[PDB]
This record gives structure tokens, sequence and C-alpha cells, in this order.
């Protein structure tokens, strides 16, 4: 898939 | 020989931040403790080791020649907004820039299964 929320799965969230 | 847009030229770019927002260290150290510049937005600042980003070595190359947004940032390339869907929002496997559903050309109604790459970056 990859999107903006995918995006925040896979790298872990920001902080 | 790769396309910038002209919304994307001659816009204000914030004070990068010296530290990646996923593990918390400088450009000397990534997750490895290994040295690994950083990719920073344009918009707020925000940077990420493009291996805390997950990107490609392909894909590190041309964001750095681009105005990039950070995950948070990041605006629709067409519409130039967020939106009800922004969590939707696709994400460039060529160069990051970000694409509603409904703003690509053609517009799209479900998600693509594999990599996806947009209409300024497909031949
Ligand atoms: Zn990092
Ligand atoms: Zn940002
Ligand atoms: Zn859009
Ligand atoms: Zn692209």
């Amino acid at each position: 898939a990859r999107t903006k929320q995918t995006a925040r799965k896979s790298t872990g969230g920001k902080a | 020989h790769m396309l910038e847009l002209p919304h994307e030229k001659d816009k204000p770019v914030a004070e990068p931040i010296p530290i990646c927002s996923f593990c918390l260290g400088t450009k000397e150290q990534n997750r490895e403790k290994k040295p690994e510049e950083l990719i920073s937005c344009a918009d707020c600042g925000n940077s990420g080791h493009p291996s805390c980003l997950k990107f490609s070595p392909e894909l590190t190359v041309r964001v750095k020649a681009l105005r990039w947004q950070c995950i948070e940032c990041k605006t629709c390339s067409s519409c130039r907004d967020q939106g009800k869907n922004a969590d939707n929002m696709l994400f460039c496997d060529s160069c990051d820039r970000g694409f509603h559903m409904e703003c690509c050309d053609p517009p799209l109604t479900r998600m693509p299964k594999g990599m996806w790459i947009c209409q300024i970056c497909r031949p």
C-alpha cells in the first residue's frame, strides 16, 4: 500500500 | 533529470532540526550508531534518517534533491491539502510526494497493491 497512515506505522510514530 | 513543481519553488525553508524523530539521534548515529545524513522537512524542520524513514537509496537521493515534507506535513501535490482522507494520501515510491487517490491523474478509488509511483514520476 504505502500511505501516510502506513508511513507512521512503518517508522514507529514521530516524537 | 528530476522535475520540481512551481509551488515547491521559492518557498521558505524551516531551520532543520538536527535530530531524527524516530531514533532520537544525530547525523553521526543512526539506529546502528553509524553515520547517516538526515532528511529534513522544509515546512517544520522535522528530520529523519533515510533508514529510519525506510527510504531506499534511490528514493533517498531523489528526496534530497526536492522540497520534502515530513510525514505529518505532507500535503497533496495536486490539491495542496491534507483533507478528510489524509491518512490515505498516497506516497510516491520514487519522489515521496503526496497524492490523494481522487487527485491522481487518472483518479484511483482503491489502494494500489505493490509499489506505486506518481503521475510526475511515471514514464
Ligand atoms: Zn534515525
Ligand atoms: Zn514537517
Ligand atoms: Zn488531493
Ligand atoms: Zn513521484
